[PDB]
């Protein structure tokens, strides 16, 4: 058999294994048969484009059927009561029930409601026109084709990159920080000072006229001079309104900081000057390495540099290390990217950008619950190929006695702290939540053990907030950090004392024992991956775990048995407690939102102390505009939810059968059928090619998990998105 | 098909070849133990990697042990 | 270098013991790759699923220990 | 009996004792002394 | 102004060009 | 002036209102009484519940850190007197055996010997006998 | 179904294509491709 | 015969428990009008709440196994 | 299980009358109405010196005591 071509144990496999291992082991390049580390890396780079190119396809898809079947040039007329458009929809299966029910957001078809809050960054960023957004669409399919031209292009014999071209980290560096992040953000910066800001104040600047019309009425003479506070004079006033000229300032560069009176957002002026002084920095941190001019340093004699007294060799050789390993830099990278994904979610639902974005719930609750979700996937992810790193990249003679090699020394410590950590937190915890839920169901709540939050109410003063009375830092107003005369000091102390937004939003005692339960889960999922991760190349169960790879089955039922016993079973179930904690984040952002958007923020200061407040005022009470999306007399709106949501309530029950039950029992099923199909009269005329056998034991694992994946996060994206139309949208 | 390799810390204890369901193994002569024998898998083409034989070894760890690979007809155990 | 009566720690690297100390039961002539016999107070994994013990004794070569008596 | 007192000290009967001794010993206290949030 | 079909066929036309692109780099990359 | 969104449920109309119809946990009539006038003295929530404060202030000392102690005494006991009983158990030539067999006698000695615990720790930390040297503990392959 | 939108017999076509047409079309090639026998 | 005689035990607790801690002399007065009852709690931290009222100024767990029913038809 | 999820789908997408349902395409168990109907008849002829059905369960008359139903026909 052909296929799989790059493994030729998987061809040579007469069952059905053959195809699900050829699908399951495709982008795996590092153990193809015949593979180069040179090859390797040019498959990967052109990989790499083809990712880039389906991205820009994408975003381009999504321009182009938000202007085509949407409403944006009537969503800009009236931003707090029409409600975007995502696509049409054309569904031949439709009855007329829901013919008539989604001929929404004043539509004269079926039609879907966008969520992700498009409109809103399109807006703030000058779009005001259809046209606008087509251009754009159409700009990115060409730019799309550029990059699938690129990677066929260096993809040729004779331009094929070099494997030293590939290792050369500094001027990888020094390019992408000045280049990719300086550059470009300094590019941004100049969109919206050239375009944003004068469409944000009633001025139409488009490709026709923009290179004549000066962005300030003192163009380049005092950024020169040096006279830059011009730019700052005259900003916008509190009485702007947004898309016109009434009541707005000329100035372009500002630190006026808080929120615009009316977009409830933050000021374009600020994002200017904000992403002009990052780039300024990142273009002078682009010059830190050398590449062949002598100016600069070099990252391997800083690493060897940096040794230590108490760690042996300190950075020693790590240069090498992370060089010659893909792995490592993979799990850097997607660590990174799941931090910095989780900051995005938590600074911008408290700092809105986009103007309107702040009333538009339903998007602000899928925008943080879907970045969430991407973080917690990447940084399981990190921890999944470090552990694959241990597996293949690491040298236990070439990081001798480095701070790498030196986790392994106390590893013991590492994992039997951290499960006394864990065990700590949920001891408590539940003893805590269960004693009030107790002391409650007895009609005597006065006894619940509630702890003021105290740490995190400090920290809320030390910013600035009055509310609780410790006068502080910012809101001491004698301290010499209050009376420095910053800029931002007076709209930002605005902007945090006032109840209105969801900066620094007031936290109670519910709030101390949810936070102290996603640490709890925090913990312990990183418990989970890093003993996977030092466990991958063995332990006194398996002490030769790395000749048996990263992903097997067992080791068989001797020894006391060992199911599950590989650095992939360690992935396997941390996968598990991710998605239990980010369901308890989640949920617990969405009731205190909940509360704060309706003013009944009463109800979760009071409920979210015992788990049956959690359970009634929360999921019972919420649920009653969801389910009845389809009822015996009708059908409305939320009809697509309540069916997604019974349909990821099925998906994670499915993923059960592979989860509980194990291969023995299939296999004989399946020998039976296989013995019944051949007996059949009529039906031995048709008969197989590759041999019907149950699926692996790791394949089960994955299928499993994948199908209890998608019902958990289907059945709550759906829960969630009802809830919140039905209640506000 | 999966393979079969015997390291110096056998005992000549023949558990393992008395565990093998498949007759993979054998006894041969040998000098580094005591009882002056050896397991070897001559047969490695029929063995299906029920790991009983490594479950029957004695010693520290294993001195025999059983890396699956490539699955044939035979090596997974298929009568249809 | 030893005899019965000995309390040796091992230095396998890969055995069950590692670290631990055992007591020397019995060593024999040359010609064998690993003479010295140790016993273990605690046993090792060995054993099927559910089994209700394990192994307390194991071959090791002169090499592999160091003497504590 | 020598054989009636090994039983008796058996892991799961001295187990229970000891449950049965310190919920007696918090059963009293909160029956005396209910409601007792904090030492004030 | 909403679009005119015009403008929805000639961005049809124009996205065919990534695909054949798109196409010609999976053959590639098959290799 | 901390806590300023806090008052004594003395002074919290909430509070007021709703410690009338205190219930009674036990068959004691006035227990509802005590638990109001016992609760009177602490920091209540716009809903009149008692909230605790354990940021290290002695003002609220009852609070967390007199339990704090309370706790830390008897898990201490028992966590000294397990172990003492372990160590002195094992050279017993069947130290399993009386792990699941409890030999009586020496578990009460070990009991009653054991209020002291703090000194006893802290001597044996002093002695080395607290802690093994990590070349004299099994340990996995790295 | 039919919409206000330009070009709206476009999905009545394509549509069923990415339904129907793509989908058969695909699974056929690829059952084809990875039963090709030989050339391993 | 081990288990019959812990099943033995088991049904003279029930009766006991029906005849001390229940109210079916109550019960079979006005049985249209009175919630069956044979287990009251100790008040100890709030578990009275338990003892709920089932009529006839009893208060104490309504019982749903059905045992009143059976001894009124047991005569 | 698919007459289930057809339903479901049916009446997810405002086809009520695709649905399999009483108002709709009926899955009427006329074999088990039979037997009711036999058994309700059982008094008067096929078991002559019963004076009831063996159970209102099957069909006959409303039982009730005091204000709640006590046993009517399951249909
Ligand atoms: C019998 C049930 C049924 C069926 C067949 C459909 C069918 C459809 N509905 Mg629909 N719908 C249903 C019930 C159903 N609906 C119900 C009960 C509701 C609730 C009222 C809705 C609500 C609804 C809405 C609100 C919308 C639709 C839309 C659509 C269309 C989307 C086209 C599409 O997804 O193509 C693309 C196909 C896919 C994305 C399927 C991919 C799935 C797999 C898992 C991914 C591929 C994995 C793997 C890599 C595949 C390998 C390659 C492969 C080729 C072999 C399609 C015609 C949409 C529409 O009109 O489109 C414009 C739309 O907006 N429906
Ligand atoms: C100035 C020159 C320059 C520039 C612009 C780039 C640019 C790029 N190189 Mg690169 N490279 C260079 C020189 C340069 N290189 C040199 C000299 C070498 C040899 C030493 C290399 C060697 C090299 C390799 C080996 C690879 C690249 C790759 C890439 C691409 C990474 C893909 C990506 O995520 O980008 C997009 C990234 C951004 C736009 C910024 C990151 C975003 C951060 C996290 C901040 C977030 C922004 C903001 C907060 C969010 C915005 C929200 C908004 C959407 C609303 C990128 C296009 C990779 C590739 O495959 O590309 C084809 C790759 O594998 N480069
Ligand atoms: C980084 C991207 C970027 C780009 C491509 C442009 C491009 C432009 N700007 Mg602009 N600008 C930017 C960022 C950017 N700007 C930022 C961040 C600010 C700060 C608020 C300004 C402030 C600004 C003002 C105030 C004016 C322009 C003007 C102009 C236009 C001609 C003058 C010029 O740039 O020559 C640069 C010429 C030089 C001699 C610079 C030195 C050589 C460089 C380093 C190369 C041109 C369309 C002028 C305009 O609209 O034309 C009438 C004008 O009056 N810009
Ligand atoms: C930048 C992102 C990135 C990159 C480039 C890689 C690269 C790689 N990973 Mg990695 N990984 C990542 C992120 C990434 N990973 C993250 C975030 C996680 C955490 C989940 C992991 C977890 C992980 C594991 C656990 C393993 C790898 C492995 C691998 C290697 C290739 C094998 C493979 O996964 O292909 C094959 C991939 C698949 C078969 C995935 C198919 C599953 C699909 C996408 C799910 C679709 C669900 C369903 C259809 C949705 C339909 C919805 C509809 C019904 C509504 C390769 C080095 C493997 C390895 O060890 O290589 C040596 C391996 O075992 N990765
Ligand atoms: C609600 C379900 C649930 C619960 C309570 C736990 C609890 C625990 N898991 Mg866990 N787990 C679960 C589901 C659950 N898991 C699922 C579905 C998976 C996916 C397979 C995992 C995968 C998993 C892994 C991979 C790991 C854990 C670990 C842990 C422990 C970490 C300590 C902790 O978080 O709290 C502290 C513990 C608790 C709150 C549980 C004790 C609760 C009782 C009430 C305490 C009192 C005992 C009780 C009185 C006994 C009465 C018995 C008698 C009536 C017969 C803990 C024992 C980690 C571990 O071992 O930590 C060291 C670990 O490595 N679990
Ligand atoms: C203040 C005086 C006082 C009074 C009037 C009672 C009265 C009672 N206790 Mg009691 N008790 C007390 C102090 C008191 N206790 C103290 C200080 C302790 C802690 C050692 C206990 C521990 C205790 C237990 C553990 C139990 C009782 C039980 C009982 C009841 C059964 C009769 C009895 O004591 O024999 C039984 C006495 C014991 C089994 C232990 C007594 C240990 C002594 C006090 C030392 C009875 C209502 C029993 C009960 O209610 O049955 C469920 C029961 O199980 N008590
Ligand atoms: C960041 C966490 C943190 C930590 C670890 C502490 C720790 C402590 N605080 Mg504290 N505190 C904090 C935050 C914190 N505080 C914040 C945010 C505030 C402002 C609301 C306060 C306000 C505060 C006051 C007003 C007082 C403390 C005191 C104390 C000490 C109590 C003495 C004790 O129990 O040890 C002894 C333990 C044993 C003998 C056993 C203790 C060292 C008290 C003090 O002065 O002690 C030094 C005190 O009066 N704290
Ligand atoms: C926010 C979370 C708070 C809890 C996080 C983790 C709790 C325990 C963390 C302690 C680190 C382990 C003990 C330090 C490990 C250790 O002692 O390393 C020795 C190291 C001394 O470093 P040297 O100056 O020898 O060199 C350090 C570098 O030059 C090379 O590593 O001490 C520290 O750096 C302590 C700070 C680590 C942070
Ligand atoms: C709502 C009802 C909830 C119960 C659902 C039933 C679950 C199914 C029952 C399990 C299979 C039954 C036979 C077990 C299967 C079997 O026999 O053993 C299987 C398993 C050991 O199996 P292995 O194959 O490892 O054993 C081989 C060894 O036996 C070598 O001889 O033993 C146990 O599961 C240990 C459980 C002992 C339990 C320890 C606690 C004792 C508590 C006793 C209190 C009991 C209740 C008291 C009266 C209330
Ligand atoms: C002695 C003993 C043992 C052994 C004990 C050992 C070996 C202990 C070893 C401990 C080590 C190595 C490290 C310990 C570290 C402890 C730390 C870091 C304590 C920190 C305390 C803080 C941060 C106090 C914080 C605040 C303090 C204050 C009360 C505030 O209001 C509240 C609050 C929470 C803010 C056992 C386990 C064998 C048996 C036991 O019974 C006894
Ligand atoms: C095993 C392994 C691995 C994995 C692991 C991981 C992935 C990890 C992660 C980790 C993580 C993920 C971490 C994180 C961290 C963080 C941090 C460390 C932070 C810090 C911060 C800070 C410090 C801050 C500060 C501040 C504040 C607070 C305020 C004001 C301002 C400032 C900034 C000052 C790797 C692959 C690597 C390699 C190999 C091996």
């Amino acid at each position: 058999t052909k296929f799989p071509k790059f493994s030729q144990d998987l061809a040579q496999d007469p069952t059905t294994r053959r195809i699900w291992y050829g699908i399951a082991t495709a982008h795996d390049f590092e153990t193809h048969d015949g593979m180069t580390e040179e090859n390797l890396y040019q498959k990967i780079f052109a990989s790499h484009f083809g990712h880039i190119a389906i991205i820009f396809l994408w975003t381009s898809g999504t321009l182009f059927h938000v202007a085509w079947q949407g409403n944006f040039e009537q969503w800009i007329k009236d931003p707090l009561n029409i409600r975007p458009i995502a696509h049409a929809i054309w569904d031949p299966h439709f009855g007329e029930g829901a013919v008539n029910a989604f001929t929404q957001a004043g539509a004269s078809n079926p039609v879907n409601i966008a969520y992700s809050g498009v409109y809103h960054w399109f807006y703030t960023i000058g779009m005001t026109t259809n046209q606008e957004l087509y251009s754009g669409a159409v700009f990115l399919l060409v730019l799309a084709s550029l990059f699938l031209f690129a990677g066929w292009l260096h993809l040729q014999p004779k331009f094929r990159p070099s494997l030293a071209w590939f290792k050369n980290a500094e001027s990888r560096l020094n390019h992408h920080l000045a280049g990719l992040f300086g550059v470009s953000s300094l590019a941004w910066a100049g969109h919206l000072v050239h375009v944003a800001i004068p469409e944000a104040r009633g001025q139409h600047v488009g490709w026709d006229n923009f290179l004549s019309t000066p962005p300030h009425p003192a163009g380049l003479m005092p950024f020169f001079t040096g006279n830059w506070g011009v730019y700052a004079a005259d900003p916008d006033t509190a009485g702007h309104i947004f898309g016109t000229s009434e009541g707005a300032g000329t100035a372009i560069l500002t630190f006026l900081g808080g929120f615009h009176p009316q977009t409830e957002s933050l000021w374009l002026t600020d994002i200017a000057h904000h992403h002009l002084a990052i780039a300024v920095i990142f273009i002078i941190a682009g010059h830190m390495y050398r590449t062949n001019w002598g100016i600069g340093h070099s990252i391997k004699e800083i690493l060897n540099a940096h040794k230590g007294p108490l760690t042996g060799a300190g950075h020693t050789n790590l240069y090498d290390t992370i060089n010659n390993s893909l792995h490592f830099q993979l799990g850097l990278a997607l660590a990174s990217l799941g931090v910095i994904t989780s900051l995005v979610a938590q600074h911008m639902y408290s700092l809105p950008s986009y103007a309107f974005i702040a009333q538009d719930h339903t998007t602000q609750a899928a925008l943080y619950t879907h970045h969430q979700y991407i973080a917690g996937f990447l940084m399981v992810g990190a921890f999944a190929h470090g552990a694959i790193f241990f597996v293949r990249d690491y040298d236990p003679v070439a990081n001798k006695d480095n701070v790498l090699a030196r986790m392994l020394e106390h590893k013991e410590a590492l994992i039997s702290h951290l499960s006394w950590v864990s065990l700590f937190l949920g001891f408590h915890t539940l003893g805590l939540y269960v004693h009030n839920d107790v002391v409650v169901a007895f009609g005597t709540p006065e006894k619940q053990i509630l702890i003021e939050p105290v740490f995190a109410q400090w920290i809320q003063a030390t910013s600035g907030k009055a509310l609780y009375g410790f006068d502080v830092l910012l809101s001491n107003p004698d301290s010499i950090a209050s009376t420095t005369g910053a800029a931002w000091l007076p709209g930002w102390l605005d902007a945090i004392n006032s109840g209105t937004n969801s900066l620094f939003l007031t936290i109670g005692p519910g709030d101390f024992l949810v936070h102290h339960a996603i640490a709890l889960g925090l913990h312990t999922t990183a418990l989970i991956l890093i003993k996977g991760a030092l466990d991958a190349r063995g332990s006194k169960l398996m002490p030769d775990k790395k000749d048996f790879g990263y992903s097997f089955p067992c080791d068989g039922p001797g020894r006391g048995g060992t199911c599950d016993i590989s650095a992939w079973d360690a992935f396997y179930l941390a996968m598990f407690w991710m998605l239990n904690t980010l369901g308890w984040l989640t949920f617990y952002w969405h009731w205190k939102h909940l509360g704060v958007w309706s003013g009944n923020v009463a109800q979760f200061n009071e409920n979210s102390t015992y788990l049956m407040g959690w359970f009634r005022d929360y999921l019972w009470a919420n649920s009653a505009q969801l389910i009845n999306g389809y009822n015996p007399y009708g059908v409305n709106n939320l009809s697509v939810w309540a069916w997604m949501f019974l349909f990821g309530h099925l998906v994670w029950a499915t993923g059960f059968m592979f989860l509980i039950s194990w291969r023995g029992y299939w296999q004989e099923l399946i020998e039976t059928i296989v013995w019944a199909h051949e007996r059949t009269p009529l039906a031995n005329l048709v008969r197989w090619k590759d041999k019907p056998v149950a699926l692996s034991i790791v394949q089960a694992r994955l299928v499993g998990l994948a199908h209890f994946t998608v019902g958990y996060v289907l059945t709550y994206a759906a829960f969630l998105i009802a809830s919140t139309a039905g209640k506000f949208g | 098909s999966h393979s079969v390799k015997i390291y110096d810390t056998c005992i000549g204890c023949t558990q393992c070849v008395r565990a093998c369901p498949l007759d993979v193994l054998e006894m041969v002569p040998w000098d580094g133990c005591k009882a002056a024998q050896i397991a070897s898998s001559p047969r490695t083409e029929d063995c299906v990697g029920c790991k009983r034989c490594e479950t029957a070894c004695p010693t520290d760890f294993l001195s025999i042990r059983v890396y699956l690979g490539a699955e044939t007809t035979r090596s997974m155990g298929l009568a249809y | 270098a030893l005899n019965r009566g000995d309390k040796v720690r091992i230095k396998r690297t890969e055995s069950y013991w590692y670290g631990d100390v055992g007591t020397v039961a019995s060593v024999e002539k040359s010609g064998i790759l690993y003479p010295v016999i140790v016993r273990f107070d605690r046993v090792n994994y060995n054993g099927f699923s559910g089994s209700a013990s394990g192994v307390n004794t194991n071959n090791f070569a002169e090499n592999e220990l160091e003497l504590v008596q | 009996m020598d054989g009636l007192k090994s039983f008796l000290s058996t892991a799961p009967v001295m187990i229970m004792a000891l449950l049965t001794f310190t919920a007696g010993i918090l059963i009293e206290f909160n029956r005396f002394y209910p409601d007792l949030l904090f030492h004030p | 102004m909403a679009l005119s079909d015009t403008q929805i066929l000639a961005a049809l036309v124009v996205a065919l060009l990534p695909a054949f692109l798109a196409f010609r780099l999976s053959t590639e990359l098959y290799k | 002036d901390d806590f300023a969104n806090l008052t004594p449920c003395s002074e919290n109309p909430a509070y007021l209102a709703k410690s009338k119809n205190f219930l009674n946990t036990t068959n004691d009539p006035n227990s509802g009484k005590i638990r109001a006038e016992r609760y009177a003295s602490a920091l209540c929530g716009p809903e009149g519940y008692p909230h605790l404060i354990v940021d290290g202030r002695f003002t609220h000392a009852g609070d967390f850190l007199i339990p704090s102690i309370l706790f830390l005494y008897i898990a201490g006991w028992i966590g000294w007197v397990g172990r003492s009983y372990l160590i002195e158990i094992r050279e017993s030539k069947n130290p399993e055996m009386q792990e699941v067999v409890i030999n009586v006698p020496l578990a009460i000695k070990k009991m009653l010997g054991g209020f002291l615990w703090p000194l006893a720790a802290v001597g044996e930390y002093t002695s080395g006998k607290l802690v093994m040297k990590d070349s004299e503990i099994p340990t996995s392959p790295r | 179904m039919d919409g206000s939108y330009a070009a709206s017999y476009l999905p009545w076509i394509l549509i069923p294509m990415v339904g129907w047409l793509f989908p058969a079309v695909t699974m056929g090639l690829l059952f084809i491709h990875i039963e090709s026998e030989g050339e391993g | 015969f081990g288990h019959l005689a812990v099943v033995f035990v088991w049904l003279s607790g029930m009766y006991f428990h029906g005849a001390k801690f229940s109210n079916y002399e109550g019960w079979l007065a006005d049985p249209t009008h009175i919630k069956p009852s044979a287990q009251v709690v100790w008040p100890i931290v709030g578990q009275g709440i338990l003892n709920g009222d089932v009529g006839g100024g009893f208060h104490g767990i309504q019982i749903t196994s059905g045992l009143f029913y059976l001894w009124r038809a047991s005569g | 299980f698919g007459l289930y999820i057809h339903n479901d789908t049916m009446r997810a997408l405002g086809r009520p009358q695709d649905m399999f349902s009483d108002t709709a395409i009926q899955l009427q168990p006329i074999f088990a109405q039979w037997v009711q109907h036999l058994h309700t008849l059982a008094p008067g002829a096929t078991a002559p010196n019963a004076l009831a059905t063996a159970s209102y369960a099957f069909g006959g008359e409303t039982i009730a005591v005091a204000g709640k139903v006590a046993m009517m026909p399951i249909t």
